[PDB]
């Protein structure tokens, strides 16, 4: 047997075309939104691993004087742990802030790429699929050396 | 899924109260799921992203979380929805 050669339906339930559209144009939003807040997300993880560090290296150095010091620079050590205290907490909130916000994009993005895939347009299902494949190994990645760099701060306490 | 799946950890979460100078126990707080905001008193669920501010004396974090924030997912899997059911009575 061979198919049978047809056509003539247009398939033009308004419907239809209104999801195929609303389909490439938030693919493409979500798309967008994916690298813009995962950009940003990890260059604030970045920003506030180095405020870990830096904490951690007064930490190391304030112990290594123990002793050494004598009352006023025990406590001027103290007061500059107290402002880098303070600037990692700041880049923590900033940090948090904008994890809820790639959440947020990363939950759009699966959508999309549902979408795409339940109205048959592989090639955008897949490109989208690839991307939040990648923008979420990527930031798991950069979150774990942010916990390394935590649990030196934590192991320098 | 939670908003801040950093803070998911218990250990992340009381790494936030190093310095507490409040009576709300600070571990119980930590593991009903807060972590500190930087500011006062302020914690946040880090599933349901519920805030909580105003703490009293000797007050429940698991209470108060089921009492504002119900829906939390985070609190149901680890308090069941009896106890939820029964803190609104």
């Amino acid at each position: 047997a061979v198919p049978i050669a047809q056509k003539s339906e247009p398939h033009s339930l308004s419907s239809e075309a209104l999801m195929r559209r609303a389909v490439s144009l938030v693919t493409d939003s979500t798309s967008t939104d994916l690298s813009q807040t995962t950009y940003a997300l990890i260059e604030a993880i970045t920003e506030y691993t180095k405020a870990v560090y830096t904490l951690t290296s007064l930490y190391r150095q304030y112990t290594s004087l123990l002793g050494k010091m004598n009352s006023e620079e025990e406590d001027e050590v103290w007061q500059v742990i107290i402002g880098a205290r303070a600037e990692m907490t700041s880049k923590h909130q900033e940090y948090l802030k904008l994890e809820t916000t790639w959440m947020t994009a990363v939950g759009l993005s699966e959508m999309a790429a549902e979408a795409a895939y339940q109205t048959g347009a592989d090639q955008a299902s897949i490109t989208a699929r690839n991307h939040i494949q990648l923008v979420k190994l990527q930031v798991e990645e950069v979150h774990q050396l942010s916990r390394k760099a935590e649990t030196k701060l934590a192991e320098a306490q | 899924l939670p908003r801040n799946p950093s803070m998911a950890d218990y250990e992340a979460r009381i790494f936030t109260f190093g310095t507490w100078i409040y009576s709300v126990n600070k571990e119980q707080l930590a593991r009903a799921g807060f972590y500190a905001l930087g500011e006062g008193d302020k914690v946040k669920c880090f599933h349901c992203g519920g805030g909580l501010t105003d703490w009293k004396p000797s007050e429940d974090p698991w209470e108060q979380h089921a009492k504002w924030y119900p829906g939390c997912k985070y609190l149901l899997e680890q308090k069941g929805q009896e106890y939820i059911n029964n803190i609104h009575l």
